[PDB]
RNA sequence: ACACCAACGGCGAAAGCACUCUGCUGGGCCGACACUGACACUGAGAGACGAAAGCUAGGGGAGCGAAUGGGAUUAGAUACCCCAGUAGUCCUAGCCGUAAACGAUGGAUACUAGGCGCUGUGCGUAUCGACCCGUGCAGUGUUGUAGCUAACGCGUUAAGUAUCCCGCCUGGGGAGUACGUUCGCAAGAAUGAAACUCAAAGGAAUUGACGGGGGCCCGCACAAGCGGUGGAGCAUGUGGUUUAAUUCG
């Protein structure tokens, strides 16, 4: 079990190839999380829009023994697996009191590497 | 190209139906409309002996279960070849329909065109043969990726 | 709840794609007045 | 083509073909279509000769090599040159570029 | 290392210079006559500074990352891709003195349409105070008259008209090489030929063709069907082989 408290937030690690979708308490002690190499395909399909609602739905389809109400979303990262995932938390429909935005902004602090050039 | 001109599809000879004329069409093989007549009428006459009810219910509700709402069209962005699955529209899963019934109904050996035809639909009848096992193969297939669009 | 998205439509306030701009090189002023030029005219 | 390789087929006309041009033939083209890697179906070398001595016109010895491949196309390569062996290694050179362009094309 | 601010923006002689604050200090611009009275311009040789990479000495080392190592693609891959990753990157004190160090335009003065701008100050209007209009200059930009230019274009910041001062050029390779000398810890930098050889090497513009550059639109061109060939047998034609000839095209 938890603490058993309905509210908690949810952070989803869209990156640019996969998506995290982990939910944890105020704290910081997570509850669970499911990812798109979680839910079975890994690869070139993982880190699509339908990884995201997969991920996210076998994500937050395991807090119905805590049935949270008042949820929280504080997504990070660029990348296809935001909006499939919100719309999967809009789906589950659940008390989503406010998503927001995390990423790291640098200002200027290391080098990103090498341009592709392919 | 732009388009077809619209479309003129007439009904059955004898029971005024557009699908089982269009199943009559899809029966025919080089022009021998009497024979492949003859094969459809058989195949009802048969309907009538094996079940006792409207051949146009058994065969609508054949059909029914051998469309697809669904399939695969390997299409292709920048070089890349995704298997992205595009939803077919419903006189396409007609033809498509009678297609892979015919075909399958042309395997099943033993007996002439009329018990082949009776047996594989009425395996359509009942989920089993190949018709509809060939719609599952196409189906699970697209399933398989739904995760390019 | 409705299915609009107003964090996308937000997200485009200072853009994510400040992020796909960090994750290649630091270039100098050849690409950052490639893009500083489209986008110095794609504001106006 | 030894073995292995594309289906090899000569064309000879005003010209007695030898063992060294045919041996030429097989060993130009073929050992610079040894690396490959390539499943060609056909190779139809055609290979003609005209002129100085034989008749008017400057001494000419004309190659064409064609390939009727899988990998996108057909491709042929005329040229002519003061002998048979500079026509040969010169239709070589062309095909090479071909199959690279071939090659190289098929990428990503 | 310093996001938004960041601007076709400001400053420096150029290279360069942006998180803020303080200290020392250069340079610019404008006004009043307040002063001196041609003290001016350029500059051989000289001297200074001079991106980055490089080297000596000592620190420091997160990210990135030559070389290297492994994986992949590939016929092959010492390369593009990916994972690790050393010198280096930063700083102190030096050396090196080259860059597409580019505005591909040495500097200075005088004169020769305008339009649209920006920055800094000055005057008048307007209010009495921020505006706001015209302007006096200096600097920065964009279209553009005259004129010049082989053309493209430049055009008060000329590539215009003139004057002065310095540098450099006289076909292309050979060759920024050889030899010598100076500088440098080395890397090399600077000065800099000839033998021989070629009848071209180049610039701007045009027309085509072409592009694994765009944009647009047809075609049984692909896709959707339907039916075949390639498998088997035969008819026939060609190539090869053979023969006295297997006529020639």
């Amino acid at each position: 079990s938890a603490r058993k408290i309905p509210k908690g937030v949810i952070h989803v690690q869209a990156s640019f190839n996969n998506t995290i979708v982990t939910v944890t308490d105020v704290r910081g002690r997570v509850v669970s999380w499911a990812s798109a190499g979680t839910c079975g395909f890994r690869g070139t399909k993982r880190g699509t829009p339908f990884a995201a609602q997969t991920a996210a739905g076998n994500a937050i389809r395991t807090v119905v023994e805590q049935g949270m109400q008042r949820a929280e979303v504080m997504i990070k990262g660029p990348g296809l697996g935001r909006d499939a995932a919100l719309r999967a938390i809009r789906r589950s429909g659940i008390l989503l009191s406010f998503v927001r935005d995390v990423t790291p902004m640098p200002h200027n602090g290391c080098r990103p590497p090498k341009k592709r050039r392919v | 190209r732009g388009t077809v001109e619209e479309k003129t599809a007439k009904s059955d000879p004898i029971y005024r139906n557009r699908l089982v004329n269009m199943l009559v069409n899809r029966i025919l093989k080089h022009g021998k409309k009497s024979l492949a007549y003859q094969i459809l009428y058989r195949a009802v006459k048969k309907i009538q002996q094996k079940t006792e009810t409207n051949p146009l219910s058994v065969l609508r509700q054949a059909i029914r279960g051998v469309t697809p709402d669904i399939a695969v069209k390997a299409r292709r962005v920048g070089g890349s070849t995704h298997q992205v699955p595009i939803e077919i529209g419903s006189t396409q899963g007609k033809a498509l329909a009678i297609r892979w019934l015919l075909g399958a109904a042309r395997k099943r050996p033993g007996r002439n065109m009329a018990f082949k035809l009776s047996s594989e639909l009425v395996d359509a009848a009942k989920g089993s043969g190949d018709a509809v096992r060939k719609k599952e193969e196409t189906h699970r297939m697209a399933e398989a990726n739904r995760a390019f669009a | 709840n409705e299915e609009r998205l107003l964090n996308r439509f937000r997200r485009e306030v200072m853009r994510a794609g400040v992020i796909q701009e960090c994750k290649r090189r630091r270039y100098f002023e050849n690409k950052q007045e490639e893009k500083k030029r489209k986008h110095r005219e794609a504001a106006k | 083509g030894p073995l292995s390789s594309v289906k090899l087929i000569l064309q000879g006309r005003n010209l007695e073909v030898s063992d060294n041009v045919r041996s030429h033939v097989e060993d130009k083209v073929g050992k610079s279509v040894a690396k490959h890697s390539h499943l060609v179906r056909e190779v139809d070398v055609r290979l003609s000769a005209r002129g100085g001595d034989l008749s008017k016109g400057p001494k000419l010895r004309r190659c064409e090599v064609t390939l009727f491949t899988k990998r996108h196309g057909v491709i042929r390569a005329e040229e002519d040159a003061e002998s048979l062996y500079s026509s040969i290694d010169l239709v070589s050179s062309i095909i090479q570029r071909k199959l690279r362009k071939i090659k190289d094309k098929v990428s990503d």
